[PDB]
RNA sequence: AAAUUGUUGAAAGGGAAGGGCAUUUGAUCAGACAUGGUGU
RNA sequence: GGAAUACUGCCAGCUGGGACUGAGGACUGCGACGUAAGUCAAGGAUGCUGGCAUAAUGGUUAUAUGCCGCCCGUCUUGAAA
RNA sequence: GUUCCUGCCGAAGUAGAGUUAAGGUGCCGGAAUACACGCUCAUCAGAGGCGCUCAAGCGUGUUACCUAUACUCUACCGUCAGGGUUGAUAUGAUGCCCUGACGAGUAGGCAGGCGUGGAGGUCAGUGACGAAGCCUAGACCGUAAGGUCGGGUCGAACGGCCUCUAGUGCAGAUCUUGGUG
C-alpha cells in the first residue's frame, strides 16, 4: 500500500539507472541550456518533434556531448 | 593544472583507520601441524614454520614426505591440530613475502625431517589426506 | 541416512505415519509405504467408516495417500515433487520384499493408544467401503511370513557364524593391541 | 574420497526469503550448530554461496543467508557446507 | 600532465616519419584517446589548441597506419592480408589493440562522407592486427554496419559497403559469417522507417546486402535460412495466436506484429538474395545452393500474403507479389499467383461502388504498406488498386508472353475473368479487366500461329527454351502494352522524385532566410 | 455505426474451448574494463 | 574450632566465536598516549591478497510429457476449496 | 450509498539487526511429538483444514524456542520544532545546511500533490520528414493519483509553462425500452 516511508533518498531521486536525471528538449536553444550538466543531466526529445529536428537534435547533442535518453526514436523502432 | 576542474573534486575525509599486526588464534604455534581445507591440496597435511607479516602462514610438506612445497597460506583456511613438533632445528629466517613474488627447500626439509624422525608415525600420518567419513560430526570431533 | 526408507504400515497410526512421512518428503527425503491395509485408525469403526463416507478411492493406500496429502500444499510445484516422492502399497510387492522396514516410533498404536480404547483396522474400513482385494493380500502375506520365517532361521544361523567369526578375531593381536594403545 | 563438508539439506525460508533454514545432518542441539556458524554454504552445474549466520530452535537447525536467495524450490535439496573460514 | 603544444605534434610527425619508436606510437595513441574521449569521460595529455587537435588528427588517421605497417610488413598470402610471426608484431599489435576504438568512436560519430572515408581508409590499414580480436573486429563490423545503415548520404553508404566488400573478399573467415548476420539483423531491427525519401537509399541497402550473401555459396546457405526461420516463427506464433481462443498476448489484432515494413522488408530482401544468386549467368550451367531456399521463401511469402484477405493490406500483397514475380523472372520457378489476385477480385474494394469521394491524394502503393482507414471506400482507392492490380497481372502474364505453354496458361483466367467481368458492377474496373482480356487472348493467338510450325513435343526441353528465342520479348503483343505501360508508370515515378526532391530544395531557401 | 445472425476459408482440439503447475527438449536475443602509464 | 562451597551483588577484569550496519567526504572538537617529535582504537572504513569477461550469466519464445483445477455471483480462510 | 492520490492535527511510515507482549511449537507452518504434576476418555468425549485419544483434551508449574503496526540501535522518507548561513553563497535566504522530537490514531477538522475544461500572458513552442485524439501486459520516473518516452493507431492542426475561473471515479433500486427464449 503506497504511504511516504517509501519515499526514496533525495541524493538518489528522479535518477535514471545511467544517472541522468531525464530533461525535456524541444528544439537546439533548449538543448543548449544541458551545454555543461551532461553528467548531472540527459536530454530527451519530445513526443512531438519531426523526424527532420530529431537529427539536427541528435547531431547538436553529439557536439555539445550531451546523452540522449531516447535517440533512434522515429528514426529506428523500439 | 592544464585543464581547470569541471565540476569539481570532492576530497575524502582523513581516515582514523591505522593498520596493526594480526592476532593470530591461540592454537597455531610454530611446529604444528595443519589440515588445509582448500586450493590445490586441500585435505592434505603440512606443518606450520612461521607467520609472515602479510598475515600468510608459511607452511612446508616437507615436499620429502607429502610433496606439498614449501607455500603461503591464508591462516581462515586452516585447521590446527593438538601434534606438534620442534621447529627450532630449522632457522627459516631468510624467505620472505618479497621472495616469494628447490635448494631452500631441501634445506628446510632436512631440518624438519630431522626432527619428524623421533615422533613415531609421523611421516606416515603428513604423508596421508585428510577427510571427513560419513557418521563424522567435526563439532565433538578434537583436532 | 539411506538413499530410501522403507517403512512398515503395521500397527501405526494414519495421521502420525502421514504427518512424519510428508515432513521427510518435504526434506526430499524419498520414503515408500507398504502394508497399508493393517494400518490402525483412533475412534470406533463406525465413525471411521463415515468419515471416509462423507469424503464418498477405496483402497487402504489411497485413503493413506489421501490422509498425507492433506499435509502437503500438493497445488504447489513442491508438493507435488513430494507427492511422487511417494509410495504407498497394500502389501509388500517386490523388490521391497526382500529388504528390512523401519518402524517410526511416534506413530505406533502400541505406544501411543491406551489400553481398552477402541480403534479400528484400515483393512476393515476398506473392505466394508468397496475395496474387494483384502482376500488376495491375506494369502501373499501368508507365504510372505513363511518365506520370512525361512529368512529368520538363516539370520539365526548367520548370527552364529557372526559369533564364530567375531571370537576368531578376538585371538588376533594387532586388534587388542590397538584397543589398549587407543580406541 | 575427497569430501572436506557436510552435505546439509535446505528446509524453508523464515516465515522472508532472504534467510533460509539450513539442516545440518548429526546435530541435535543449538550448542552442536554454534561450531557451524560463519561457514561457508554452497548450493550446487551452477552454484551459489553464502553463509550460516545463526541457530534456530533447539532442532539444530540454522539460519543461512546467501548472496542471492535461493529460488524456492529447492526446499529439501542437498547443500554442501564446508569446514573454512575455520575457527579452530 | 602534459599539453598539447603545436610544438609537440610537429615533433611527433618530425620522427614518425623517420625511425619511430613504440614509445611514441604508444604518446601518439594515448593523446588520440584523449582526443576522442574529451566529450565522454587520470589522462596524461591535455589538449588546448584547435591546431594542434586538427594535426594531431591528420597526422594519426593519415600515417600512424603508415608507421605500423613500416614497423611490421604484413605480407599478401593467398590473397590476404597477414602479418608475420615476431615480437615486434606483438608489440605493435597491442599498440593497434590501443587505437582501435579511438577508430570506433570516430565510426559511431560519422556525420559526414568524407570524414567517414578516412576513418575507414585508417580503420583498413589496420585490419590484419584487429582480426586478431573479437570485441573489436565485430564492433567494427557492428559500427560500419551502423554507419551502412543510418546515414541518410548515399555516398557515405555507398562507402560503408564498399569497405564491408573490399574487406571482406580479402579473409572472409572471421567476418564473414559477422557481416550477413550484423546487415540482415539491422533489416529486422535497425530499420529505417520508411518514406518516399528512404526508398532509394534501403533499396540500395538491400541490393547491397544481396551481393555479400552470394559472395559464400555454402556460408550464405548457412545463414539465411536461419534468419528466414526466424521470420517462420513469428509467422507461427501469430497464425497460432489468432486462430487459438487463449489470451496471451493479442489475439484479435496480432496481425501487427507480421504485417510490419521490417517483415516486408525482410521478405523482399530475401527475394533479392535468391534472384542474384541464381541468376542464370552466375548459375552459369552450375546449380547453386540458395537455389534450394526458393522453395522455403516461397511458402513463407504465400503464407504471409493469405493470412489477411482484408483491404486495409491490399498493399501489403502487392509488392510481395511484385518480389515473387521478380523470384520467378531470375529463376525461372513456377510461382502460382494468379490464384490470390483472382481470391481478391471477390472483395467489397474490387466489386462493390465507390461509397465516398473526399477527393484525397493517390495512395502512394509502392511506398506505402497500410491504407490508413481514410483511403477506404473510396473512389481514389478503388481506382488506384486497380490500377496496381491491372499492372500485376500483365507482368506475371509477361513472364511467360513468349513461352510454348502460353495457350494453356492463358485460358482458365480469360474464363475466370470474363466471369468476374460480366458479374462485376464497377464500370471503370470492367474496362481495365477488359484490356487485359484481349489482349491474353492476342499473344495467344500469336504463340498459336508461331507454335503450329513446330514440329518437336513438349519434351524435349532443349528446343522449347529455344522458341522463339530470336523474338525479343517486348515484341509480343503482352510485352508491347506492358512494357509501354511500364514506362507510363516509371516517368510518373520519376516524376515524384524530381518533385519531391524540389520540395526540400524550396524548403531550404526557407531556413536561408529565417 | 455498434450489438446480433448466416455461408465460405485457416488453425487447434476434443467431446468440448479451456486454463494453472512441473518436467522435457529445443530455437532465438543482450552480455564493458575500447583499464590510465611505463618497459624490451 | 576451622573453614570451604552455594546464593546474591560489584568490577571504569581479561580473552573467544557469531550476526547486521560502513551512514559521513579538505581541516576545526573532546581526548589519549608520547622526554619530545609525533602517533592513535579519539566528532560514521580503511588496508592487504586474488580474479575481473565473447564470460558470470540475463531475457524472450515454442513444442511434447504428465499433475491439478475446471458454469457464474457471493462467501471464505491466508488461499483454491 | 461511496467520494482522485498523499499527508497532517486530533476529542470520546519504509529497510536491516536484536529483544519482547499477546499467542503458539503433529503437518500445511517458523518454533520441544520437551519436562513435571493432578485428571478425562461420556451413547451428549473432548479442539482454520488435514487430523489427535498414555492427546495434538483439560487445569496446574518448569525451562527452551518461533515472532509482530510493540520496545532499542542504525539508515531512509515525511510532519513539527529549535537553529546556522551576506562589506554575499560555488543553486531560487520561499535557497543551502545543522540538530532534535514524533509517524496508531475513532468522531471531527486542515494541508499538499495528480487529472479535467474556460480565459489572459508567454515558449521568436510543436506540425505531411505526420499535429490533435485513442490504445499499448513496452522502457524510465514518482510512495501514489499519474508523468515522460518508444511503438501502434490516427491524418490536420495542437501542446508546455505563470496567473484567475470552473472541475476528478464508482455502487445500487423502481423499473422502462428494444431484442431474444
Ligand atoms: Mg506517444
Ligand atoms: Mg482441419
Ligand atoms: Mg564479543
Ligand atoms: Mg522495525
Ligand atoms: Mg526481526
Ligand atoms: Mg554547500
Ligand atoms: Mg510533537
Ligand atoms: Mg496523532
Ligand atoms: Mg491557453
Ligand atoms: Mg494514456
Ligand atoms: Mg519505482
Amino acid at each position: 500500500q503506497p504511504k511516504i516511508g517509501y519515499g526514496s533518498n533525495k541524493k538518489t531521486k528522479f535518477l535514471s539507472p545511467s544517472g541522468h536525471k531525464t530533461f525535456l528538449v524541444a528544439n537546439v536553444k533548449d538543448l543548449e541550456t544541458l551545454t555543461m550538466h551532461t553528467k548531472t543531466y540527459a536530454a530527451e526529445i519530445a513526443h512531438n518533434i519531426s523526424a527532420k529536428n530529431r537529427v539536427v537534435i541528435l547531431a547538436r547533442a553529439k557536439a555539445l556531448g550531451i546523452k540522449v535518453t531516447n535517440p533512434k526514436g522515429r528514426l529506428a523502432l523500439e | 593544472p592544464k585543464w581547470y576542474p569541471s565540476e569539481d573534486v570532492a576530497a575524502l575525509k582523513k581516515t582514523r583507520k591505522a593498520a596493526r599486526p594480526q592476532k593470530l588464534r591461540a592454537s597455531l604455534v610454530p611446529g604444528t601441524v595443519l589440515i588445509l581445507l582448500a586450493g590445490r591440496f586441500r585435505g592434505k597435511r603440512v606443518v606450520y614454520l612461521k607467520h609472515l607479516e602479510d598475515n600468510t602462514l608459511l607452511i612446508s610438506g616437507p615436499f620429502k614426505v607429502n610433496g606439498v612445497p614449501l607455500r603461503r597460506v591464508n591462516a581462515r583456511y586452516v585447521i590446527a591440530t593438538s601434534t606438534k613438533v620442534s621447529v627450532e632445528g630449522v632457522n627459516v629466517e631468510k624467505f620472505n613475502v618479497e621472495y616469494f613474488a628447490v635448494e631452500d627447500q631441501k634445506v628446510v626439509d632436512k631440518a624438519l625431517i630431522a626432527e619428524i624422525k623421533k615422533t613415531p608415525l609421523l611421516k606416515q600420518y603428513l604423508s596421508a589426506s585428510f577427510s571427513l567419513k560419513n557418521g563424522d560430526k567435526p563439532h565433538m570431533l578434537k583436532f | 541416512v539411506e538413499p530410501v526408507v522403507v517403512i512398515d504400515g503395521k500397527g501405526h497410526l494414519v495421521g502420525r505415519l502421514a504427518s512424519v512421512v510428508a515432513k521427510q518428503l518435504l526434506n526430499g527425503q524419498k520414503i515408500v509405504v507398504v502394508r497399508a491395509e493393517e494400518l490402525n485408525i483412533s475412534g470406533e469403526f463406525f465413525r471411521n467408516k463415515l468419515k471416509y463416507h462423507d469424503f464418498l478411492f477405496r483402497a487402504p493406500s489411497r485413503i493413506f495417500y489421501k490422509a498425507l496429502r492433506g499435509m502437503v500444499s500438493h497445488k504447489t510445484a513442491r508438493g507435488k515433487a513430494a507427492l511422487e516422492r511417494l509410495k504407498v502399497f497394500e502389501g509388500i510387492p517386490p523388490p521391497y520384499d526382500k529388504k528390512k522396514r523401519v518402524v517410526v516410533p511416534q506413530a505406533l498404536r502400541v505406544l501411543r493408544l491406551k489400553p481398552g480404547r477402541k480403534y479400528t483396522t484400515l483393512g476393515k474400513l476398506s473392505t466394508s467401503v468397496g475395496w474387494k482385494y483384502e482376500d488376495v493380500v491375506a494369502k501373499l502375506e501368508a507365504k510372505r511370513k513363511v518365506s520370512s520365517a525361512e529368512y529368520y532361521a538363516k539370520k539365526r544361523a548367520f548370527t552364529k557364524k557372526v559369533a564364530s567369526a567375531n571370537a576368531t578375531a578376538a585371538e588376533s593381536d594387532v586388534a587388542k593391541q590397538l584397543a589398549a594403545l587407543g580406541y | 574420497s575427497h569430501r572436506l563438508y557436510v552435505k546439509g539439506k535446505h528446509l524453508s525460508y523464515q516465515r522472508n526469503p532472504n534467510v533460509s533454514l539450513i539442516k545440518i545432518e548429526g546435530v541435535a542441539t543449538p550448542q552442536d550448530a554454534q561450531f557451524y556458524l560463519g561457514k561457508r554454504i554452497a548450493y550446487v552445474i551452477r552454484v551459489m554461496w553464502g553463509k550460516v549466520t545463526r541457530t534456530h530452535g533447539n532442532s539444530g537447525v540454522v539460519r543461512a543467508t546467501f548472496r542471492n536467495n535461493l529460488p524456492a524450490k529447492t526446499f529439501g535439496a542437498s547443500v554442501r557446507i564446508f569446514l573454512y573460514p575455520s575457527n579452530i | 600532465k602534459i599539453e598539447l603544444s603545436l610544438k609537440l605534434v610537429r615533433k611527433w610527425k618530425k620522427q614518425l616519419h623517420d625511425s619511430p619508436s613504440l614509445k611514441l606510437l604508444r604518446n601518439i595513441i594515448s593523446a588520440f584517446k584523449v582526443a576522442v574521449n574529451l566529450n565522454k569521460e587520470d589522462y596524461k595529455y591535455a589538449i588546448t589548441d584547435e591546431k594542434a587537435f586538427h594535426e594531431l588528427m591528420f597526422m594519426v588517421l593519415k600515417d600512424v597506419p603508415q608507421a605500423i605497417q613500416k614497423m611490421a610488413p604484413y605480407k599478401i598470402v593467398k590473397g590476404a592480408r597477414t602479418l608475420p610471426n615476431g615480437g615486434n608484431v606483438s608489440r605493435v599489435s597491442s599498440i593497434v589493440k590501443s587505437h582501435a576504438g579511438s577508430l570506433l568512436i570516430l565510426l559511431n560519430d560519422i556525420t559526414n562522407t568524407e570524414t567517414a572515408a578516412l576513418v575507414l581508409h585508417s580503420v583498413n590499414e589496420l585490419m590484419p592486427y584487429l582480426l586478431s580480436y573479437r570485441r573489436i573486429l565485430k564492433e567494427l563490423i557492428k559500427s560500419i554496419v551502423g554507419v551502412w545503415s543510418t546515414t541518410r548520404e548515399l555516398e557515405t553508404q555507398i562507402a560503408s559497403f564498399a569497405f564491408l566488400i573490399n574487406t571482406t573478399k580479402e579473409f572472409k573467415k572471421s567476418m564473414l559469417e559477422t557481416t550477413l548476420k550484423t546487415t540482415y539483423s539491422t533489416f529486422i531491427k535497425s530499420c529505417r522507417k520508411t518514406n518516399m525519401r528512404s526508398m532509394p537509399l534501403i533499396n540500395f541497402q538491400k541490393n547491397s546486402a544481396a551481393e555479400l550473401f552470394g559472395i559464400d555459396e555454402v556460408l550464405g546457405y548457412q545463414v539465411g535460412f536461419e534468419y528466414i526461420r526466424q521470420l517462420a516463427i513469428h509467422l507461427r506464433n501469430t497464425m497460432n495466436a489468432t486462430t487459438k481462443k487463449s489470451s496471451k498476448i493479442n489475439s484479435a489484432e496480432a496481425y501487427k506484429i507480421v504485417y510490419n515494413w521490417q517483415f516486408c522488408h525482410s521478405l523482399d530482401f530475401w527475394s533479392r538474395v535468391l534472384s542474384f544468386a541464381c541468376q542464370p549467368e552466375k548459375e552459369n550451367g552450375s546449380e547453386s545452393p540458395l537455389r534450394q531456399l526458393i522453395y522455403p521463401l516461397v511458402q513463407v511469402t504465400l503464407g504471409v500474403i493469405r493470412l489477411i484477405p482484408t483491404p486495409q493490406f491490399f498493399p501489403l500483397r502487392f509488392y510481395l507479389i511484385k518480389s515473387l514475380i521478380r523470384l520467378s523472372q531470375n529463376s525461372g520457378v513456377f510461382i502460382p499467383i494468379y490464384p490470390l489476385l483472382s481470391e481478391i477480385l471477390t472483395s467489397t474494394a474490387f466489386t462493390k461502388a465507390p461509397k465516398k469521394s473526399p477527393n484525397l491524394a493517390a495512395f502512394d502503393f509502392e511506398h506505402n504498406i497500410k491504407c490508413t482507414q481514410a483511403y477506404l471506400n473510396t473512389k481514389i482507392y478503388q481506382e488506384g488498386l486497380s490500377e496496381q492490380f491491372v499492372d500485376l497481372l500483365g507482368d506475371y502474364f509477361a513472364l511467360y508472353c513468349k513461352n510454348i505453354a502460353f495457350p494453356e496458361l492463358v485460358t482458365p483466367v480469360i474464363i475466370s475473368l470474363r466471369r468476374y467481368i460480366k458479374t462485376s458492377t464497377n464500370v471503370k474496373l470492367n474496362k481495365r479487366l477488359s484490356t487485359v482480356v484481349e489482349k491474353l487472348n492476342q499473344n495467344s493467338t500469336f504463340i498459336q500461329e508461331k507454335r503450329s510450325d513446330v514440329e518437336f513435343g513438349p519434351t524435349n526441353k532443349s528446343e522449347v527454351s529455344r522458341f522463339l528465342n530470336d523474338v525479343a520479348w517486348n515484341k509480343t503483343p503482352l510485352g508491347s502494352y506492358v512494357a509501354v505501360q511500364r514506362e507510363v508508370k516509371e516517368e510518373k515515378a520519376r516524376l515524384m522524385r524530381e518533385s519531391m526532391e524540389e520540395q526540400d530544395k524550396e524548403r531550404e531557401t526557407e531556413e536561408a532566410k529565417l
